[PDB]
């Protein structure tokens, strides 16, 4: 029936066709998760947030965190993510999580968009897009431990004065995810608007006069914060996982050789696990190929498991339109796999076949060749027959002086037809 | 062009070029062709009507050979299907969305407004331009294949239709006698008529005959076999008919140790 | 060529339900790929079957176990009792097959072996067929049947050298057949009688030299390696293009489904679908070119058998360099390997 | 730095490879770099 | 927006400039693949001619 659908017709010519292998099923789970520490957010939750140009950075590596508590405390006004989504952050593991948090008014959120020509991008913060990142603007809890700053301040100018004496001016712009050297003028925030700060740069710093101007905006009724969040994958042996209820750790010992889903220290997927001689460096928990695929694993059991991809048995259908019967060729798989692990069969050189009957026939011409000198001959079941090799006639040499020949006595005219394409 | 190849005249057969033109009737050309494959004129003169009856049976049989089981007739359909599949690919690629919201430009204009509709239209443009480039590359390869197959078509007509090839396998199996070509869809259709032996007789042969004289004069057959039927006889390669050894079928050769030393009932070439 | 077919649903989507839902729009294009590859493999089966119909020997003669008269043909002869698996494989054919690295597809137990194989092996490209989705198909004839057709050519009897056509079968022994072929090039029977054993020594030393002529510097053996590599590089392109991101965040549908949500994840999968469907079209397009090229070359193989193996050629350059005396043929990976024997004067 | 003895080569952070030759982007020293020599009195 | 990377780098900022450049990378690699396949057939045709 799948052959009819593939050809989209009830009338299909007799032949041997390749159909889709049936869907493979997972047969268990292989979970190995440690009881890792809780990610320390006590700096973000207990303290006064800094300014945009003096942002704090948190990197979490080998810990679990409760994202529900963090999201309950804050009230997100707008988030813009590229490369990843917040739900994916909420339901998956990653090698690292970097959170750059700072105080930021919601009115200026337009000045943090990619491509802005304003002063925030040049002198205060520029988001890096080398990793899957999201930018989040929210509101802090009203009466919790987060204390509002005096005001919101940002750097409006950061230039270098190097000319005949000072006339030539050159602005100093920050690379993505980096601080401005004008931050050290007022590292705890600018006191008033238009504060003018001047420092003499040393020779090792290039020389000149560094000029910085700060801009201050009044504090709002509720504290408004901005977060720049980035994650990494495949760069660590341990993962940062939100406290999702994955379940208890399981042992692959009882399910070796079957295809199961796995969650191994934050790395997820499906595949087959086989006992293997230890290769690679044990300290690095995973062994990869050139194409960045997981091919080996080291377990708490102490063994090294080869992670073969989850596969399915190839299928082929033999169809004979006139007799209206079919057989199934399971290629390259012995009948023991089909007979005992299916979720009568006959073993042939092309695989295991259900439908044919071994009558031990030999046929000179058969139009359904299975391969390896095997073909199906219709009979009401198709029968497995072998293509015949007609033995050449043998003419023994003559023992006398001369030689023996076979000359024709009767003949016919045989018309051989040939077609040559020309256009 | 093709129907004129049937009555064409190119030479006497034993001639060695295309310069001459001999108006030998079609009947007498076949018998000379059959005499070139190893049948003596005595068999032809005796089985004159037998050959024609066999030939007419072969010509009537090719009427029923136009079936999918035949290899040559299948190649005709494969060429028509190759042409048809070329047009099918062009039609199918306009049902391709290439990732757009639709495969129809009308749907994109109906469903979307600029600047988003330009991006969706440009998605179809790049896909269809890429599809045509793949179509052009395939057509060029097919055109060269047909061009080089047309060269073989000119080769086949010159060697099989306008002459009698001595090459085994080429111009059909068996032994080539005459080939007829007719117009076919997107090419030509040939009919390689061959001499197919049906029954055999095992007969003792001799590599050659020599006489016990000084120096020993020895002969070898021209295009047949020395054959026993104590006397030796000449037979054709393609048909059995013992005939006397004479200058018409005996060719002088140098002395060899594998030839028969004859002392009685010598052939006329070895006499005197 | 190696017969390859793909599962378009599996190759594009890798068993993911979300991807297959999107692939329903491109359902027509998946079906055509399966039909173009299937149609291009029936041509291979018809080509192989028609080839061995032309190579077929109607009548043959017995040959001695090795020394035929004074000529030695042990390298070209199938043994009476064979320790090896292949019943109709010649010793020189063993050396050719022992000098070429071919990965065993495992036509009947390959799927089980790939599951058993923990450490990577040379069949990694073969075992990738159950992962990516393509399927290497078995050839029409097994090696034993192929060897039977070529072995029957050594003892093939046709009409005599002077005879017209192929309507008669003369039982001339191998030695006397070689001497006739040398007599047709300008060597008198007086010379052949006097230098009879010298010719046999010359012929035997030529046959023994090709036992060590299978080197990468040789042109003929270089071609047999390129044929195997061309088959291997066709499977490598199938597997490697499954790691092409096509502008998406990842080349694996799992990672897209783990980092993105609709409508963005469906767009990313659409990039892989379009890229993989176009890659399959290129793979199909070049497979047709290769199959037709091998089909036309399969025609040339039968032409050389009927002009070099079954008969002495009066051509120049055809059937090898020099003046043609005899030519033998053995089965080689994806084709034939002829040994054209010529007459090369030295003084 | 010879780099044929794998001098100054940082391993991949969280992956391992077995019996393969790979190309990697990373912070690596230059071949033949003499560097800067420092001597301590000990 | 343009066939030249120079115009893409002058007119856009990340992450948009990477997506536009990725359009050219995929297109030119696919074009290079078509050039290889076309050249292979021409090479084989001239090798048998
Ligand atoms: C699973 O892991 C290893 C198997 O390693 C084997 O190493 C070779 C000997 C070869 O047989 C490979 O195919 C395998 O990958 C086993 O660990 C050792 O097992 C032996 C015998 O049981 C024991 O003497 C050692 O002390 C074990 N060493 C360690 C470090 O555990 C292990 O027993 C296997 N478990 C099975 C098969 O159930
Ligand atoms: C005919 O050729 C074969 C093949 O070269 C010769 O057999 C070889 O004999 C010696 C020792 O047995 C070695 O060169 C090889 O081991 C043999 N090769 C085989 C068995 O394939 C054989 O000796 C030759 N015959 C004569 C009479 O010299
Ligand atoms: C870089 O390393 C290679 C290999 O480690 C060095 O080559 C070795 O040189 C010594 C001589 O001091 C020989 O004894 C070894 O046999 C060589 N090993 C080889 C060739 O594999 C090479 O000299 C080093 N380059 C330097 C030191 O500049
Ligand atoms: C996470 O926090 C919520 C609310 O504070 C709580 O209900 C839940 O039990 C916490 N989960 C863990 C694992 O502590
Ligand atoms: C069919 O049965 C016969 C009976 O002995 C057996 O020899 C043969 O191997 C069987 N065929 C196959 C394909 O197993
Ligand atoms: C014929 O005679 C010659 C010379 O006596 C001899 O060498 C040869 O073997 C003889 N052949 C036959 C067939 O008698
Ligand atoms: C390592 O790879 C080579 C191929 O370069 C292979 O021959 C060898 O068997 C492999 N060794 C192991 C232990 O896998």
């Amino acid at each position: 029936s799948q052959l009819y659908c593939s050809y989209e017709s009830f009338d299909v010519g007799s032949g041997v066709y390749s159909v889709s292998s049936f869907e493979v099923h997972s047969r268990g789970q292989f979970i190995e998760q440690p009881n890792s520490v809780e990610c320390d957010f006590t700096k973000l939750l207990s303290g006064t947030p800094p300014q945009v140009y003096n942002f704090n950075r948190l990197v979490f590596t080998n810990c679990n965190y409760n994202l529900t508590k963090l999201l309950s405390l804050f009230m997100v006004n707008e988030f813009s993510c590229d490369g990843i989504s917040p739900d994916a952050i909420a339901r998956g593991c990653y090698s690292s999580l970097t959170v750059d948090y700072f105080a930021y008014p919601l009115s200026m959120k337009s000045y943090m968009q990619p491509g802005s020509a304003g002063v925030i991008s040049q002198y205060n913060y520029k988001q890096s897009f080398a990793n899957p990142t999201c930018r989040i603007f929210a509101t802090a809890p009203a009466n919790l431990t987060i204390t509002k700053p005096s005001s919101y301040s940002f750097i409006s100018k950061c230039s270098r004065l190097t000319g005949d004496n000072s006339h030539i001016e050159t602005p100093i712009v920050i690379n993505p995810g980096e601080y401005s050297i004008c931050k050290n003028f007022a590292p705890n925030g600018f006191s008033q608007d238009g504060d003018y700060f001047t420092r003499q740069l040393s020779q090792l710093e290039g020389g000149g006069i560094l000029v910085g101007v700060g801009s201050v905006t009044p504090m709002t009724d509720t504290l408004q914060m901005g977060f720049i969040i980035s994650v990494q994958y495949g760069t660590d042996t341990n993962s940062v996982c939100p406290m999702m209820d994955l379940g208890n750790s399981t042992t692959i010992t009882d399910k070796l050789g079957v295809c199961v889903e796995y969650n191994l220290y934050g790395v997820s997927g499906r595949g087959v696990f086989i006992n293997c001689t230890a290769v690679g460096v044990k300290q690095q928990r995973f062994v990869y190929d050139g194409f960045d695929n997981l091919i080996g694993y080291y377990s708490d059991d102490g063994n090294y498991y080869c992670v073969r991809p989850c596969v399915s048995v190839p299928l082929s259908v033999v169809y004979d339109k006139t007799t209206n019967s079919h057989a199934t060729i399971f290629g390259s798989v012995a009948c023991e796999h089909i007979t005992t692990m299916l979720h009568g069969p006959l073993q042939t050189a092309v695989g295991c076949v259900i439908g044919l009957v071994n009558s031990s026939m030999v046929v000179d011409n058969c139009q359904l060749p299975l391969g390896q000198s095997l073909c199906a001959v219709p009979s009401s079941q198709l029968q497995l027959a072998t293509i015949n090799y007609t033995q050449p006639q043998l003419l023994s040499p003559l023992n006398s002086s001369g030689f023996v020949v076979q000359v024709p006595t009767n003949f016919s005219f045989g018309i051989t037809q040939e077609y040559i394409q020309t256009t | 062009y093709t129907s004129s190849l049937l009555g064409s005249i190119a030479g006497a057969g034993w001639t060695a070029g295309l310069s001459s033109f001999a108006a030998i009737p079609f009947a007498q050309s076949i018998f000379y062709r059959m005499n070139g494959i190893g049948i003596t004129q005595q068999v032809l003169s005796e089985n004159q009507k037998l050959i024609a009856n066999k030939f007419n049976q072969a010509l009537g049989a090719m009427q029923t050979g136009f079936t999918t089981t035949n290899l040559a007739f299948s190649k005709v359909q494969d060429a028509v299907n190759a042409n048809a599949q070329a047009l099918s690919k062009l039609a199918s690629e306009l049902s391709n969305t290439f990732g757009a919201i639709s495969s129809s430009i009308s749907d994109i204009l109906k469903r979307l407004d600029p600047p988003e509709q330009e991006a969706q239209i440009d998605r179809l443009i790049n896909g269809r331009l890429t599809s045509l480039n793949a179509f052009v590359a395939q057509q060029l390869v097919r055109s060269e294949t047909a061009a080089r197959s047309a060269q073989l078509a000119s080769d086949k007509v010159n060697e099989c239709v306008k002459s009698q090839s001595k090459r085994n396998g080429f111009c059909g199996s068996g032994t080539h006698i005459v080939s007829f070509v007719i117009n076919a869809p997107n090419g030509f259709y040939f009919f390689h008529v061959g001499y197919v032996p049906t029954n055999h007789v095992n007969v003792t042969a001799a590599y050659g005959l020599c006489n016990t004289d000084t120096p020993p004069r020895c002969i070898a057959p021209i295009d047949g076999y020395f054959v026993l039927n104590d006397q030796w006889y000449y037979t054709g390669s393609s048909f059995f008919n013992p005939e006397p050894i004479t200058m018409a079928n005996a060719r002088y050769v140098s002395q060899d140790v594998k030839f028969e030393n004859l002392t009685n009932q010598l052939p006329p070439p070895l006499l005197n | 060529i190696q017969k390859v077919t793909v599962d378009c649903k599996q190759y594009v989507c890798n068993g993911f339900q979300k991807c297959e839902q999107l692939l329903r729009e491109y359902g027509q294009f998946c079906a055509k790929i399966n039909q173009a590859l299937h149609g291009a493999n029936l041509m291979q089966d018809e080509s192989v079957a028609n080839l061995f119909s032309d190579i077929k020997t109607h009548k043959s003669q017995p040959l001695n176990a090795g020394l035929n008269g004074d000529f030695n043909l042990t390298l070209l002869q199938v043994p009476q009792v064979s320790t090896s698996q292949y019943s109709h494989r010649s010793p020189i054919e063993d050396l050719l097959f022992n000098k070429v690295t071919i990965a065993d597809p495992g036509y009947m137990q390959g799927y089980d072996d790939c599951m058993k194989q923990g450490p990577p092996s040379a069949r990694d490209l073969i075992c990738a067929q159950y992962v990516a989705g393509y399927k290497v198909l078995p050839p029409l004839y097994d090696p034993n049947m192929e060897g039977a057709y070529t072995s029957s050519l050594l003892g093939s009897i046709a009409g005599a050298g002077w005879t017209a056509g192929l309507s008669s079968f003369a039982a001339i022994p191998f030695a006397q057949s070689i001497f006739y072929r040398m007599n047709g090039i300008g060597i008198t029977q007086q010379v052949l009688s006097e230098n009879q054993k010298l010719i046999a020594n010359k012929f035997n030393q030529a046959l023994g030299a090709m036992q060590t002529g299978f080197t990468t510097t040789n042109l003929a053996f270089s071609k047999v390696q390129d044929a195997v590599n061309a088959n291997a590089q066709a499977l490598s392109k199938l597997a490697s293009e499954l790691s092409n991101t096509f502008g998406a965040i990842s080349s694996s549908i799992s990672d897209i489904l783990k980092r993105l949500d609709p409508p963005e994840q469906e767009a990313q999968i659409d990039r892989l679908i379009n890229g993989r469907l176009t890659s399959l079209n290129a793979f199909v397009a070049q497979q047709l070119v290769r199959s037709e090229t091998a089909a036309r070359s399969a025609q040339l193989a039968s032409d050389k058998v009927n002009e070099c193996v079954k008969s002495q050629s009066k051509r120049n350059g055809f059937c090898g360099s020099g003046t043609h005396i005899v030519s033998f043929v053995i089965n080689a990976p994806n084709g034939f390997y002829f040994f054209h024997v010529g007459y090369v004067p030295t003084n | 730095i010879n780099a044929s003895k794998a001098d100054g080569i940082i391993y991949p952070t969280g992956k391992s490879y077995s019996n393969i030759s790979l190309t990697l982007q990373g912070l690596f020293p230059k071949h033949g770099d003499l560097g800067e020599q420092y001597i301590y009195s000990v």
